[PDB]
């Protein structure tokens, strides 16, 4: 949301054809500076730096250099290689190489999740036993022993209604009698014994952790990993920030980035999101934390920032080297980081478009009782 | 009941799972497991237990369950005993007041309940891998 | 030495019986028959119509009420005497 | 000289550490170790099955002989007072 | 009515013998004041600042009424809420126990809650940003090798590192790496007291 394409863009005329972060605050260092100004597009769509051979910048800060544009007010990287040939004012906005992978699903307990620890081979095979001893326990007691088949109590709608005592472990009416009827009534009791215990074994097992763990959010897995392929954008700072690694697992990052078949650089930010949303995970994304703040506060919601920050770079406004207005112009961002003006303007571009708008941090704790939306169904 | 067990011995859409017509679903069955969802569908093969590339050799517990299953004698076993239950409670009409033949039926009917059930709990093991 | 690494082993078809070792079970066991045959000898024990059958518990019925106490079940019996309840 | 002047700064260690670690990893040698649970399977508890359909065939079995021997048609004080007799020696 | 009423409490019943041990011993963690909006919504508790700061001179150029209060509220408080140095802030909020809070930078606030004693608690986000830097007077000649050293540092990560090391070699207390593991212990009667009452 630094520079965006206004709705009314045939409408409108000059720069209020454009709005954006730096937009807002172009207008803003211009009224404290006191200068008329026309904005401009860059030609390129990119980045500027150095050429193989020739030096010369190609992206922003080539139109920066060479005396076409004047004031470059947008997301540039403060490193090395630019500030010794141009100026920079002092930073404006604090980030950090950081990492965007799509949360697959959501996933929220069914309304029959109570049944799930034990699968549905076993409920089906469970109502097949249940059925499968109650006749057999009707059958034994009602034989050919004046009425005295009558002694056993032990019809068949009482045999169902003890197997079922037996298996809720609620207590039994009656009980069997005979021989071949304890045989059965003590089967059955060793049957529910272990089913039962083994539904209460497995539903402690699911009632701690049932949600997913992530995969790559320590950022060393996430250099290791040969299925994750992991890529950021061309001619960008954060591949000028690899080419210098002086970490071994930040050793081993540049070594994947150089050789990954095809190029895992991708020519923007925009298309690099929508690669990773089409590889489900196939595939990793790296960029700046404010520019992966804004992936996620918009939907479809599927974007998430993992782990901190890799580093700590900034953005800055830039200037020519010697130019005049530059410093009036660095005495006007210390005048606007302390006035509130800086993050209130972080403030309102960031949060406002919060469609998402969620701030799920989430109740971390495994030790978290249950909800009513988990256990309705033994209601219903 | 001894109609829907002779149908569903000579039935083949037992399991919806996906594997190898031709040696991608299965119109997989107790005998053959058939094909479907395919470039080429309707043809019916006979299923293995494998002992090739096995991973179960010299065990107890399986090479029970290797020989129960793919020779189903349960499910077999589970038309028999509702076949012989039949012919017990057919010769009720003629040949009666005997007054225990239909007990010797009753009992073939729950024993071959008592077959059928366990023939889907070997069924139910063997395939899960 | 090299070897193909083996699967990894499923449970066999007597895994509820494994978080008990196999010789706490044959002392369950003899646990079992011990009580019963006690619970036999408690009761029905000359008592002083005729009450040498007044408790329910033979031999038969002190082995279903221990059965019974084991597996968590409620029977129809109970014990009925101060040395019997123990 | 140069072999220990490595080894003395960790070099060769690190650089074992490095080639040895940096390469095809399986699943089961660094992350293998953490856990999950799942659902109990049927071939999880299926001996359970078993035995109640194998107590379920015995009860109908001893059911049976019980009309077959009452149909057709016994201790004696003497020779159980035998039994206790031979029973209490062995 | 019965057998349903059997399975509704094998399930219920079951799921509250769940994880039943843990919730008799929660350990929970109180935080009575976060998030800077409630600083000003229990504002009785006695707030801090530095005297000759940066944190006096944001808050006596305060513009937003959420921290304009704040400081309108310890210009008149009783006694001084300045104090000398940054341990006589600290100090001052250890002994009050839960009374006085003190607004400091984010890295000293760092670094008090990992040296023991370690009773002290970092709360809310930073209500703004600022930043260190290595200052030299206007028109030096040691300007320009500096400004360029900084970055050359950083793009490295040698300042990262240099990061990495002080705020972490120092005195840890035991809740800050190394003090989310956990353990087992059988049930007090503390604990298990209200169903004796
Ligand atoms: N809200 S924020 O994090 O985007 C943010 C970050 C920063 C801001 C202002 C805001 Cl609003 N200004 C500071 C400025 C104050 C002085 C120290 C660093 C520059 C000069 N830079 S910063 O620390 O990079
Ligand atoms: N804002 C970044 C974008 C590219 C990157 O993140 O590396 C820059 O100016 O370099
Ligand atoms: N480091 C601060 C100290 C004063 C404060 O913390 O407000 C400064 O340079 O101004």
């Amino acid at each position: 949301p630094y520079v965006m394409m206004k709705k009314n863009h045939e409408m409108l005329e000059g720069n209020e054809r454009y709005e954006g972060y730096c937009v807002d605050l172009a207008a803003e260092i211009a009224k404290h500076c006191g200068f008329k100004y026309k904005l401009t597009i860059v030609g390129d769509g990119k980045y500027g730096a150095r050429d193989a051979d020739t030096k010369i910048w190609n992206g922003m800060v080539g139109e920066l250099v060479y005396g076409k544009a004047d004031i470059a007010i947008a997301p540039l990287t403060i490193t090395l290689v630019r500030e010794e040939v141009i100026d920079f004012s002092k930073p404006f906005m604090s980030l950090g190489i950081s990492i965007m992978i799509k949360k697959p699903q959501k996933s929220k307990p069914g309304v029959f999740s109570f049944l799930d620890p034990l699968a549905y081979e076993i409920w089906m095979c469970i109502v097949f036993a249940y059925i499968g001893v109650s006749v057999v326990l009707f059958l034994v007691s009602r034989f050919s022993p004046q009425s005295s088949e009558s002694t056993n109590e032990f019809g068949i709608f009482n045999s169902l209604w003890f197997s079922l005592g037996a298996f809720m472990q609620q207590g039994c009416d009656i009980s069997p009698r005979s021989l071949s009827g304890r045989i059965v009534g003590g089967v059955w009791w060793f049957f529910t014994l272990i089913i039962i215990s083994s539904y209460t074994a497995n539903l402690a097992a699911f009632l701690t952790v049932e949600r997913m763990v992530s995969p790559i959010e320590s950022a060393e897995d996430l250099s290791k990993q040969t299925e994750i392929a992991y890529g950021t954008l061309d001619s960008g700072s954060t591949k000028e920030f690899f080419r210098r690694s002086k970490i071994a697992v930040f050793d081993k990052m540049w070594t994947y980035m150089r050789s990954a078949e095809p190029s895992v650089f991708v020519r923007t930010t925009a298309e690099g999101v929508a690669r990773v949303r089409k590889s489900k995970g196939k595939y990793a994304y790296l960029l700046e934390s404010t520019m992966n703040e804004y992936i996620e506060q918009r939907k479809p919601c599927d974007t998430m920032k993992v782990g901190g920050n890799l580093d700590s770079k900034g953005y800055g406004i830039a200037t020519p080297k010697g130019s005049s207005l530059g410093t009036p112009v660095n005495l006007a961002v210390l005048k606007l980081s302390e006035q509130g003006v800086l993050d209130k303007l972080k403030n309102k571009w960031w949060y406002d478009k919060g469609e998402c708008g969620a701030k799920d941090s989430g109740s971390k704790e495994k030790t978290s009782a249950l909800s009513l939306s988990n256990v309705a169904g033994v209601f219903y | 009941a001894f109609s829907l067990m002779t149908i569903a011995v000579g039935t083949d859409y037992w399991l919806y799972s996906r594997g190898v017509c031709k040696t991608v679903m299965t119109h997989s069955g107790l005998w053959r497991t058939c094909c479907l969802e395919g470039n080429f569908k309707g043809l019916c093969k006979q299923i293995d237990h494998f002992p090739e590339d096995a991973d179960y050799e010299a065990d107890t517990a399986e090479y029970f369950l290797r020989a129960v299953r793919a020779s189903s004698i349960f499910p077999i076993l589970s038309v028999i005993l509702l076949f012989m239950g039949g012919l017990c409670i057919a010769a009720s009409e003629f040949y009666k007041t005997r007054h225990n033949i239909i007990l010797s039926a009753g009992i073939f009917f729950v024993s071959a309940g008592l077959s059928n059930i366990i023939g889907i709990i070997v069924y139910i093991s063997a395939n899960a891998g | 030495i090299m070897i193909k690494k083996p699967q990894k082993s499923k449970p066999g078809v007597f895994s509820f019986l494994d978080p008990l070792a196999y010789e706490i079970w044959m002392c369950i066991v003899f646990a079992y028959i011990g009580v019963s045959v006690v619970l036999f000898l408690v009761s029905r024990f000359s008592p002083y119509q005729s009450s040498e059958s007044t408790n329910e518990f033979g031999i038969f019925n002190s082995l279903w009420f221990s059965l019974g106490a084991f597996m968590q079940q409620g029977c129809d019996i109970s014990p009925r005497s101060l040395s019997g309840r123990i | 000289l140069a072999v220990l002047k490595l080894s003395e700064q960790g070099v060769l260690d690190k650089l074992k550490n490095k080639w040895w670690y940096d390469k095809g990893e399986c699943g089961a040698k660094d992350s293998g170790s953490k856990e999950k649970t799942s659902a109990l399977s049927l071939s999880n508890v299926a001996g359970v099955f078993y035995i109640l359909v194998g107590g379920l065939g015995l009860a109908m079995l001893v059911a049976l002989i019980e009309f077959c021997y009452k149909s057709r048609a016994l201790f004696d004080r003497g020779v159980q007072m035998l039994l206790t007799t031979v029973g209490a020696f062995a």
